[PDB]
């Protein structure tokens, strides 16, 4: 019914109108300063005026960096594009890593188009082509349960009708703008012409033939880039069996990108499209090579770069691809000048207890007070994530004993059955052969 | 169905557990390891509840302690219609897929969607077929008589049914299945009429039948991407599917579950020998577990404090600490004499080998002395030596002959270590000549 | 510029025998959807595309005579073969 | 007369009915316990019950491990599939090594199916197509049906074809007066040749002339075929054989090794199990032989650990000549025979032994009598002392230069002087190394 | 034609008792290696044994490649001699084992017997019937000799061979049935009414008399690898020239081996094995050696000749040192022919032979000074100096190389020892291994 995966108690940053953060509101406890800096950054993103802004948020493990980025994504809303990423995904065997970085950059700039859906649907009653051999037009009469309606048609739609093998008495679907024709099936009133036939019979549509609807299309710049750069050719609407040649990702030329920008600016100037810049989030940024770190310098200086958020938990660590370069957070000194660093602090006992109580609430479990104190002491003794992961086997062991509330004994059995990293390392050290 | 000679884990039909999740000492082919079986039963209940996602557990212990046996027990206790993907650590190092892409495909293969649909079918035995042609043969008329054990009817055929019956010849007395809406007709066989062989169907002839489909997320991911068809599910060249189709599939699956047209069935992904992954794979696995559509990942490893791949330092279990922070660890232990002899007796029963008591005691002694797998390999090779002397029961002499013929680890190291001039060393030096 | 045909007729390549044939030959995997004629129509159109299957072989000669002389269809309007 | 290369004096293990090895049998000399263990392995393979059984042949160089594997293959017979392989074969530039290992695993399992074929054949008498009413309508083809009249010995049938069979018939370039062969399982057409009922001396196309096929036109014949599981997987992954455009375009593309998914393997296994349940097919498991197993990487060994636990795996035979040697792909793991300790647990090691002077002498005797050469007794003693002094193989391949030097002196006898000349003209590893050490510029 | 490095060696220079002459057939000296190479040559010519590895070792500039070329020239026609280097195995589209398998299979020739029919005569009438599009083609040909005249039937390929290489009535053509080749021999009718479209000046040949159709037996040698490439896919004959034969499967090789044995069992074909020569074999990975050790034990295996000029050096793919750069398993199954350095008289004879091949009239004292500078420096330097001395000598317009032109060529062009002497005293001018250099002269 309802699923829960390490989050979803995080609903937002939990700030007031002045930008100040409350203590326990929005699923966040603690960390006022990082939440307020992130709210300032959300305001900067909503301003929609700057490009190439890079934020790094740094701290220890299990401090709340990914929860903060998720709170940014929930505070911006579903309209703004958000592209989460891990730094290991930039290495591919098809294209170079810089091209993958360019695609992930252009995936974070979105567009909004307002369009109208117009649909004719009903049973075919008349299909009369006529010669102007080349037909000039065809007249199609459609019938539904609320009346009938006749239409003139261009010969291209008649060609598409002849593709679908449409006869008199078939229920068809016509879209006015695109010109797509779909054959639903033969109508139900013609079902007793034979006792056995290979035709499916569908009833009449109970609405009108004409249907009108206003819709919004949300696309990004990368969709237009990959739609304009198909190497094999334009695919048809339906291809159940595959293409004869395998299309592989290619190095998209910047001339195509500037043509896409020119066409998008032309459509924006006519009031059709709306530009929505978004957020590109790269988790585990220390797993990037130095060449991607160099390409990020030029990629942040474009006119349509999004807001880039990076996270790291390393200290004074050697940069990957180098051997004698030691830099903070694994981020090279040439790139570390360009960002603003948000510090993230570790937690106390009461914050850990409140996090455990919130996670027990969202997972629909009841715990006792003494079980909560034991779980808080275990969380301060081993790690915060251990108690959160151990919460659900406690509920299972309480369920198997025909009870609904977790007590100290279930916590003791769950601690006995499953270990943490420290006790496993202690067993690993005092062992003869391979544990 | 499911052809198989004899597997090494063929005796495990599940986890031997009570209704209160307590492990019996001997049930379903599993003996010993009470705490590990209880932990795996708790994990099985976690999977069967289906309300939580993206939890990783680790099964660590010494070699030959029943970790793969535990994984096979969980997989057999899940049963059918629940996805279970088992991969090795060296499988993802592809030449046409990136490592994160292969891990993503293995992640989405372990979660499925249950779709229930109904279709109307025709089943019966053909009595008599008439095809009529006109003077010119422009139109075709036809009549088909078909019966079950309860009714009989005659149908008037149109042109496309007549063309579908002339193709894939259907004669009298054949039992066929007809789909009206798609036009596909399959020959089930021939009826029992001497005057393949199946029985005549019973009941009604027009049956509405419900078929419950289960399709993984990776299949809909391949079909929704236009870059390749559904034949890439069998040929295996999908080639780095883009992310945007995965967000479209995620949103479509979410609204399908909201409307009630589908249900989400999460499963288990099992990664055997997890220590052979790079640190980039571990870092992707760290952040791939917080997704809403993520299975429960089981990892098994047997290393101590060893070097993590792609790095220059050493870590416990071969895994970094940030991955170990999000894991709950199940520990397996070594076996006793009685557990070893019970394992060997069960392997005797599955291999259809009848053993003497003294042969079983000698196998238990040499299994405690050397290895469990060595005795479990010796038991099947002793039966051929016994059958060369034309007797059924395996005695002590056959076990001693097999122990003489086939060596083990420590003995082979011992004969190598004082004959190393005849073997090729690390420096590539060897002496082939007998003298000098 | 004709090395290949000279190597073809130098080594008598139009009288050699075939040495290898495959063991198993199979059609593509059938996709089944229960209760939809549109899937059958699309699959039959993809497997037996008339342009493509017409392109991979010829037209009979008397049929071409029936196109060109008895029906007045020019040669440039033929489906190419 | 015949051609011989380093083997083919070995015709089997040469055991008794009880499994006891004779001293000289099947071209084998000595190695009695290894031959008895190999006979037990042969009986285990012929039992056809076990899956994923692995043995290891461990010994020094020139101790007869490849000879024992060849004897295993000769004792099992040509019905059981035997797949010889070196360790360097698994490194392919087209696909990953794991897929190559699994491909050889599925190639080591055989099958035997009795297949029924629906066959039309005869001499083409009348070939008349019928036209469509609107051939440029865009959909639908140019013709509608083609009437084909075939005749045989005591039989004549007229067939009405759909266009799709006629496209294959036209691709086969048939005419009136040709003997054709239509099979109905896949629509494949074979054109046999011109019928002999007409003149055969007025052609320029170097074609052969066959008579009419006996029997009727429409037949159903039984054919017994021997295939492997890898053939089914390869035929399903790259589909050729249908008459659809995907199948015809599949033959024209350049072939390439792909990563066959597990879903296709499970479906092929399900189809094969359904065939076996009908009494049509039978299963013949076989042997995969991997030589120089120390050339494998740690990843291939780790995948072998999982591939041996499958329920359809064959019997795997490995061989190595290594002592305490670091595994390739690791820097500190020292293991016996270059094989990691996780694989040695799933193994049964068969140890081979070095030879004696008399065994060297009689091995040289069989190698001389196989190469159709006769030697003297003193030359044989010189060759046996030489084989003990330097190597068995160096004494083995010094026989042919001795025979050539005997032939060039118009004699059919190999004497001591010819062996001395072969020593003077050809060196071994030890004398070449001794020349290399006492050299000016790497002579 | 053009002059190569070993253009003076055509043969091995051996008697009927396999004893080398002191100076014969372009080869002088090196008696033991020449005798061993003659033994290996007769070993190849017998064709009874397979998969024998021969190693040739010695110092540089000794005659190892000269020995290999002498073996190849004494091998004769229609016997395959594949000469490769060790660096060509590493490819981007082929594995090393697959490239070695193809190099092994290139060295085995199959001699196929074929039965043909030859037709020659004047053309009386050509009738060609074609479709409207032009795909289906058929027709009749009326050829005629002095005594007989028959009418034949034509197919698509025969009409294609008739249309190109335009044949009219009155031309004399020769047709081979099994090869499908049409050659026009000339014209005999001398037609009066010629449409002036072409500038043909066809030869006047006589009427062929006698039998119209004559049979003959022809023999051609094909390689094994060509049969695998032809049977591999639909257009493998193009891949025989473009080299796009990517990783041919094992089933093709098994079926080709079976059909080759079947053709041998009937008498249509016979197997002629050859020599595979691997120069600089030390430039190979250890996986290549492990494959070679087991590919030498097959039935279809040629005799492999390897050359090395390397001592106890590092084996590639490993971290230890081995004799000749080769592992001991490969050295176990090899017999070794060693080569020794030269004398002054042998060097003088080498330079005189190379001067005779390059057509240079050397003086006596010029030859003595060339021998002196070829015994202090290497042989190849004094061999290279001869053409330069000749080109200096034609500047003075005399066709005889004196010692002055040789001295001028020695002054103008340097040896390796003079080059390292000049480099080692001016180390600031050249770029150091640390990348430091001095460009300014002050
Ligand atoms: N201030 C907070 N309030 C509530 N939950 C938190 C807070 N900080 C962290 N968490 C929880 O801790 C878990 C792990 O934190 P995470 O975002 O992974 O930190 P990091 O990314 O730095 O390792 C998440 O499930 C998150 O819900
Ligand atoms: N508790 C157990 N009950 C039954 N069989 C077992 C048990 N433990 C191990 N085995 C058997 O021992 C054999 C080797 O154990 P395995 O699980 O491969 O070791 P590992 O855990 O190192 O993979 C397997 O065939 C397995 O079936
Ligand atoms: N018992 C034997 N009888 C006869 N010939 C043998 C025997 N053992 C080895 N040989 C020969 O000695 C050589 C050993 O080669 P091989 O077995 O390939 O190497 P290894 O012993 O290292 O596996 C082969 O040519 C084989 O013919
Ligand atoms: N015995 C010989 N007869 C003729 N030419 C020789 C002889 N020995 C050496 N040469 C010449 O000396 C050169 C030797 O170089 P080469 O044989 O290529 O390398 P290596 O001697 O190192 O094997 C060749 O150009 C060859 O022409």
């Amino acid at each position: 019914v309802t699923r829960t995966a390490a989050h979803t108690h995080i609903k937002g940053l939990g700030l007031d109108e002045s930008g100040v953060a409350k203590r326990v509101e929005g699923g966040f406890v603690g960390q006022i300063e990082a939440r307020e800096a992130c709210g300032v950054i959300v305001d900067l993103i909503k301003a929609k005026k700057m490009s190439g802004r890079a934020i790094l948020l740094a701290g220890g493990p299990s401090t709340g960096k990914t929860a903060l980025a998720l709170a940014i994504s929930q505070e911006l809303g579903p309209k703004v594009p958000f592209c989460p990423l891990v730094g290991s995904e930039l290495y591919s065997v098809e294209v170079k890593k810089t091209e993958t970085l360019m695609e992930n950059f252009r995936r974070a700039i979105g567009l909004r188009i307002k369009e109208t859906k117009e649909v004719y649907e009903g049973e075919v009653t008349e299909l009369t082509p006529e010669d102007a051999k080349t037909i000039s037009h065809v007249i199609v009469g459609l019938k539904s349960a609320k009346g009938t309606k006749t239409l003139r048609l261009d010969p291209t739609i008649y060609e598409s009708i002849q593709r679908e093998k449409v006869s008199i008495g078939d229920v068809i679907y016509i879209e006015a703008n695109t010109g797509a024709v779909k054959r639903v099936g033969r109508s139900d009133a013609y079902a007793t012409e034979f006792d056995l036939e290979t035709e499916e019979y569908v009833p009449l549509p109970k609405g009108e033939v004409h249907k009108k609807k206003e819709i919004v299309q949300d696309v990004t710049l990368h969709d237009l880039d990959v739609a304009n750069a198909r190497p094999q050719g334009g695919q048809d609407v339906i291809s159940m069996m595959g293409q004869l040649l395998k299309p592989k990702k290619t190095e998209i030329t910047e001339k195509l990108r500037q043509e896409v920008n020119k066409v998008v600016a032309k459509y924006i100037d006519q009031g059709v499209a709306e530009l929505i810049p978004g957020v590109l989030f790269i988790d585990e940024v220390n797993m990037l090579d130095i060449e991607i770190f160099t390409y990020l310098n030029k990629a942040l200086e474009s006119n349509i770069a999004p807001v880039v958020v990076l996270a790291s938990n390393r200290g004074m660590t050697t940069v990957r691809g180098t051997e004698d370069v030691i830099s903070p957070h694994g981020v090279p000194p040439d790139l570390i000048d360009r960002l603003l660093i948000v510090r993230t602090l570790p937690y106390d006992k009461d914050e850990i207890r409140t996090i455990i109580e919130r996670r027990a609430t969202v997972e629909r479990l009841q715990v006792e007070s003494s079980a909560l104190d034991l779980l808080a002491t275990m969380g301060t003794e081993t790690s915060l994530r251990y108690a959160l992961q151990l919460l659900a086997p406690c509920g299972i062991l309480a369920q198997t004993s025909n009870r609904k509330e977790i007590v100290v004994n279930d916590v003791n059995e769950a601690k006995l059955l499953f270990l943490d990293a420290k006790r496993s390392t202690k067993i690993l050290e005092t062992s003869a052969n391979y544990l | 169905k499911s052809l198989s000679l004899i597997a090494a884990h063929s005796h495990i039909t599940g986890l031997g557990l009570d209704e209160n999740l307590q492990p019996r000492p001997t049930s379903e082919g599993m003996v010993g390891q009470l705490q590990a079986r209880r932990a795996a039963g708790v994990i099985l209940k976690m999977v069967q509840n289906g309300t939580i996602a993206g939890r990783a557990v680790l099964v660590a212990g010494p070699p030959s302690t029943g970790k793969t046996a535990l994984a096979m027990g969980v997989s057999q206790s899940l049963g059918k219609d629940v996805p279970f993907t088992a991969i090795a650590g060296s499988e993802i190092f592809s030449l046409e897929l990136s490592k994160t892409e292969a891990l993503t495909q293995a992640f989405r293969k372990s979660i499925g969607i249950k779709i229930k649909e109904e279709t109307e079918l025709i089943e019966g035995e053909v009595v008599e077929i008439q095809i009529d042609r006109s003077i010119t043969g422009g139109h075709k008329q036809g009549k088909l008589t078909i019966k079950t054990t309860d009714m009989e009817t005659i149908y008037e055929l149109g042109n496309k049914m007549i063309d579908g019956l002339t193709k894939e010849k259907v004669l009298a007395g054949d039992v066929i299945s007809i789909d009206k809406a798609s036009g596909k007709i399959t020959k089930l066989g021939r009826s029992f009429a001497r005057s393949r062989f199946v029985q005549c169907p019973e009941g009604e002839l027009q049956k509405r039948k419900t078929v419950v489909h289960t399709v993984s997320l990776h299949e809909i991911d391949v079909i929704n991407s236009r870059t390749q068809g559904f034949l890439a599910l069998f040929t295996g060249d999908t080639g780095e599917i883009r992310s945007e189709v995965r967000d479209q599939i995620n949103t479509k699956v979410a609204e399908w579950k909201e409307e009630g047209k589908a249900e989400i069935v999460p499963g288990v992904l099992f990664i055997d020998e997890v220590h052979m992954l790079d640190i980039e794979c571990f870092s992707f696995i760290n952040r791939a577990l917080e997704d809403e559509f993520a299975p429960i990942v089981m990892m098994a490893t047997n290393r101590g404090v060893s070097k993590t791949r792609g790095t220059n330092y050493k870590s416990p279990h071969g895994l970094p600490l940030d991955l170990l922070d999000r894991s709950i660890i199940i520990t397996t232990k070594s076996y006793n004499e009685q557990e070893i002899k019970t394992i060997l007796s069960i392997r005797a029963q599955e291999e259809e080998v009848e053993l003497s008591s003294d042969a079983l005691d000698l196998l238990t002694k040499t299994g405690v002395e050397t290895s469990l797998r060595y005795s479990s390999n010796l038991i099947s090779v002793a039966q051929q030596i016994a059958m060369k002397r034309k007797n059924n029961t395996v005695e002590v002499e056959d076990v001693k002959r097999a122990y003489l013929l086939f060596l083990d680890s420590a003995r082979s190291v011992k004969y190598v270590q004082e004959n190393e001039s005849q073997y090729i060393d690390d420096q590539g030096n060897v002496q082939i000549s007998i003298a000098k | 510029l004709n090395v290949e045909k000279h190597a073809y007729e130098r080594e008598y390549l139009n009288c050699i025998q075939r040495g290898y044939h495959p063991n198993v030959s199979a059609p593509p995997v059938t996709i089944e959807v229960l209760g939809s004629s549109h899937v059958t129509n699309s699959i039959n159109n993809e497997l037996f595309d008339p342009l493509i299957s017409q392109a991979l072989s010829d037209i009979p000669a008397i049929t071409q005579y029936n196109m060109h002389v008895k029906k007045g269809i020019p040669v440039e309007d033929f489906p190419k073969t």
